[PDB]
Formats: structure tokens, C-alpha cells, sequence
């Protein structure tokens, strides 16, 4: 999957 | 949703608290500015800012209530506009210069180190001057940045889920309008000055969009000429503008 | 200062409505192979004929002819494709899923696929028309938006190195404020609350950011079609395209 | 002053 999608799953 | 019930004061407070940090560049002043080195510094900075931008977006009221696909699309549409409006804001206290980072304060002559860059520098400097002419306030800036995030990608192209998220986005855009007006009224602007300033601020967003499109074309040109390697994230954020 | 800058909101709207350009016909023939070259020829021939009428319309926008010829040239060079596009979206509001380029040329997105790179632009234009439909955009609001495009799109590149050129820049900004006043006046007369007026003003001006985006993409596309010799372009269209480098 | 647009705006 795309990097942005993965980063949007981390919390904060 | 809880987000759509926040008051104007709460929206502005939330956005102020969400502001990202101001990062430093990797500039080594022992080295001169070649085209490749300057592009490397600016894209390295952009890549690190994008991580904080993703963190910031998750704090924009309602954003995390959207589908991850919509969050992805909105950030893919808006990222360079968001970097550029932040740059212009950081540069207001430095007429004639662009404060990419506290250690990377550049004038238009330095922009000439990269082919095609000075044209974009001049547009950004003109926008900083416009911010100074308007005496743009931090509360107004954070509203505008949130509006870019929610608006830039909203009209790119039937499913019921697409309509449900789009309605949420439009409701929150209206709430940010409410917050902008509330801030202006609280600051003492007359009712006529409120709508006039609202329009002046939102027309800035047309120029920011223009600068983002020119900057995206420029970044693709640099990539296409093997000037600078881009992170996988930047390659994907750029490819979304194919 | 001037007579234009003293007009009331009603006078501004009335003048803009009276200045509306004619709706022109395309050359469309169902007997022709609907090729990439044929479709692009229809669209660019239409755009060229519309530009001449756009120049006449601009001279009727209050205050526009009080600017120097160089300033008038600059603003039209910056805005022309945005103006063609907002006109297209307006004409298309009554035709969900279609773009009414001309009364005889109503194209859907599948027809847009006939030209490489066009369907993505069609989809953006179709989404904007849908937004206008959702908002029930009125003709009075449309003409204000078009006048705002003309005055705003080139205004950050407007030089103010002399006391006269600075005067011209200030006049443009004052007229932009007057058109905002006129939009708000129209919305107020229509019965909207203050909150609804400000919300709708913002909604309308955010559409202008999308129109700018679509113009940028369309200019890139037109340059590509020019480079590939897909279609011959008029001298005027070539110069208008060249002003965007 | 030689642009077509310049010429058309004077009409
Ligand atoms: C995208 C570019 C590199 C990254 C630059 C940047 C990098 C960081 C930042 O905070 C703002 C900007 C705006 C201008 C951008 C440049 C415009 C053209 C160039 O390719
Ligand atoms: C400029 C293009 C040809 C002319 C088209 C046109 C032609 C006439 C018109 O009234 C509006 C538009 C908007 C879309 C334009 C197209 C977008 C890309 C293409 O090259
Ligand atoms: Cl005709
Ligand atoms: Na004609």
C-alpha cells in the first residue's frame, strides 16, 4: 500500500 | 459528529494547538548551492515536514472521521499548497526573502541556482508581501491552511459513501468560515469589512493553488532530469498529480 | 474615486448581466469520425471565437477600461481559460453528466475519452457543474464570479513600482471589494441570514481555486496538443497560450 | 503593443 496511507494509520 | 458541534472559539483553539513545528534544513554552509544541492535541501525539508503535516491533519477537527481513502486524497491534493502557505507565513517578517527554515533564508538570487525556480520564488515573495499588506493574523492563517486541506481535493471527480464523506467536508468548511468571521468580528472589524476581508483571504487561495501547480510541474521536471532523488513518499505525493 | 468605483451593488450586477456574451455554436457534425483531432478542432475553434466576445465583455466590466491597455492585456492573458471554463460549467448546470460546450455540442465523459488526457479534465469540470447545481447557483452570482476571476487572477503579478501603477493596483483591489459587496447584497436580498451569506460567499470563492486548478491543467494540455501538432491553433490562441510560457 | 490582444482591446 502507499506510504501516505500507512502513515495516516499511526496515532496522533 | 463531535467535530461539527465545536464552537468557533474551539475550532480556532484546536487549530492553533495543532500547529506543526518549524524544522531546520540540512544545509551545510561549507558547501555552495548547486542546482542539485539546493533541490536536495528543499526536498529533504519537504519530506520531513510532510510527516508533521500528516500529524497536523489528524488534528484538524473531523479529518479523522473521514475514510482513509478520503484523507489520502485530500492530502495528496493539498500538500504542496500547505507547504507553500506555511513558507509564506514564516517569511512575513523577512521582506525579500523566503524562510524555508531558520537556517535556510533565501533571496531570489539564490533561487536562481535551480533552473525554473526563480519564477516560483517571485510568486511566493509576492504572496508574502500580500500577507504583510493584509496584516494576516495567525488565527486567519490556520483557518486558511485547514480550508486548503479540506477544499483542494473535494471536486476531483456516485457511490453513497462518496456523498456521505463529501457532506461532512462541506459542513466543516462552513464551520471554518464561521470561525474566520467570528475572529474578525471579535477583532473589531465592521460587518462590511468582515465580508470584504473574507473574500480577500479566500482569493489568496487561488494564487496558492496556482503556485502549487507550477511547483508541481517544476518538481516533476527536476525528477525527470535526474536532478535530485526523491523519497518514496514524495514520489507518491508527486505521482498523485500525474 | 471614479464613476465605476461609485456604482451601487444593483448597478454592478445589472451592468454585468447586460454584458453577458452570446452563446456560440460549434461545427459539430455527427457524420464525422469523432477522432482526437476532430474533437480538439471543435473545441479550439470554439474557444478562439469565444475569445473575441470575451474581450468585448471585459471592456463592459466596471472599471476595466479605466486600466491601462497593458494592464487589460495582462488580466485577460491570465484569466482567459478560467473564464471559458466557468462559462462552460455554468452552461452545463442543467445537463447532469454532460458539458455543454455549445448548444450543438453536449459531451459526456466517455466522449471526453476521445482525446488523450481530456477525461481527467472533463471529470473536474463535471464535478464543478455538479457543485453549482448543488448550490443552486444564480446568474447574478455567476457574473460576479466571472468579474472576480478577470480582476483577481493576474493581480499578484501586477507591478506597483511607480505611483501610477500603484494607483492602478489599488483600483483593482477596490473594485474586487465592490464585487464582493454586490454578491453579498444579492444574497441578502435573496433572504439569506448573515451566517448563510458568509458561508455562501466562501463556498463560491473556493470554487475559484478549483477553476484556477482546472485552467492550469487545461493550459498544460493545450500546450501538449500544440506541441504534438494534433490540431492547428489560431494566432490569437497561440499568443494567449504563450503568455503562460 | 504588437500583440493581437493589444490590438483587439483598442476596438
Ligand atoms: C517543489 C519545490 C521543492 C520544495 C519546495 C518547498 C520545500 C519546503 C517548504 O516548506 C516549502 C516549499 C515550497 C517550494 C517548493 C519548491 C517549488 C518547486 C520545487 O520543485
Ligand atoms: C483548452 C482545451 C480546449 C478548449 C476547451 C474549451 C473550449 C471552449 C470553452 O467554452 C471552454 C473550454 C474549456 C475546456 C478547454 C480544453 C481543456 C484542455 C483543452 O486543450
Ligand atoms: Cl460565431
Ligand atoms: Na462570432
Amino acid at each position: 500500500h502507499k506510504i501516505l496511507h500507512r502513515l495516516l494509520q499511526d496515532s496522533s | 459528529s463531535l467535530a461539527l458541534s465545536l464552537t468557533a472559539d474551539q475550532i480556532i483553539s484546536a487549530l492553533l494547538e495543532a500547529e506543526p513545528p518549524i524544522l531546520y534544513s540540512e544545509y551545510d554552509p561549507s558547501r555552495p548551492f548547486s542546482e542539485a544541492y539546493m533541490m536536495g535541501l528543499l526536498t529533504n525539508l519537504a519530506d520531513r515536514e510532510l510527516v508533521h503535516m500528516i500529524n497536523w491533519a489528524k488534528k484538524v477537527p473531523g479529518f479523522v472521521d473521514l475514510s482513509l481513502h478520503d484523507q489520502v486524497h485530500l492530502l495528496e491534493s493539498a500538500w504542496l499548497e500547505i507547504l507553500m502557505i506555511g513558507l509564506v507565513w514564516r517569511s512575513m517578517d523577512h521582506p525579500g526573502k523566503l524562510l524555508f527554515a531558520p537556517d535556510l533564508l533565501l533571496d531570489r538570487e539564490q533561487g536562481k541556482s535551480v533552473e525554473g525556480m526563480v519564477e516560483i520564488f517571485d510568486m511566493l515573495l509576492a504572496t508574502s508581501e500580500r500577507f504583510r499588506e493584509m496584516k494576516l493574523q495567525r488565527e486567519e492563517f490556520v483557518c486558511l491552511k485547514a480550508i486548503i486541506l479540506l477544499n483542494s481535493g473535494v471536486y476531483t471527480f456516485s457511490t453513497l459513501k462518496s456523498l456521505e464523506n463529501k457532506e461532512k467536508i462541506h459542513r466543516m468548511l462552513d464551520k471554518i468560515t464561521d470561525a474566520l468571521i467570528w475572529y474578525m468580528a471579535k477583532s473589531g472589524l465592521s460587518l462590511q469589512q468582515q465580508h470584504q476581508r473574507l473574500a480577500q483571504l479566500l482569493l489568496i487561495l487561488s494564487h496558492i493553488r496556482h503556485m502549487s501547480n507550477k511547483g508541481m510541474e517544476h518538481l516533476y521536471s527536476m525528477k525527470s532530469k535526474n536532478v535530485v532523488p526523491l523519497s518514496d513518499l514524495l514520489l507518491e505525493m508527486l505521482d498523485a498529480h500525474r
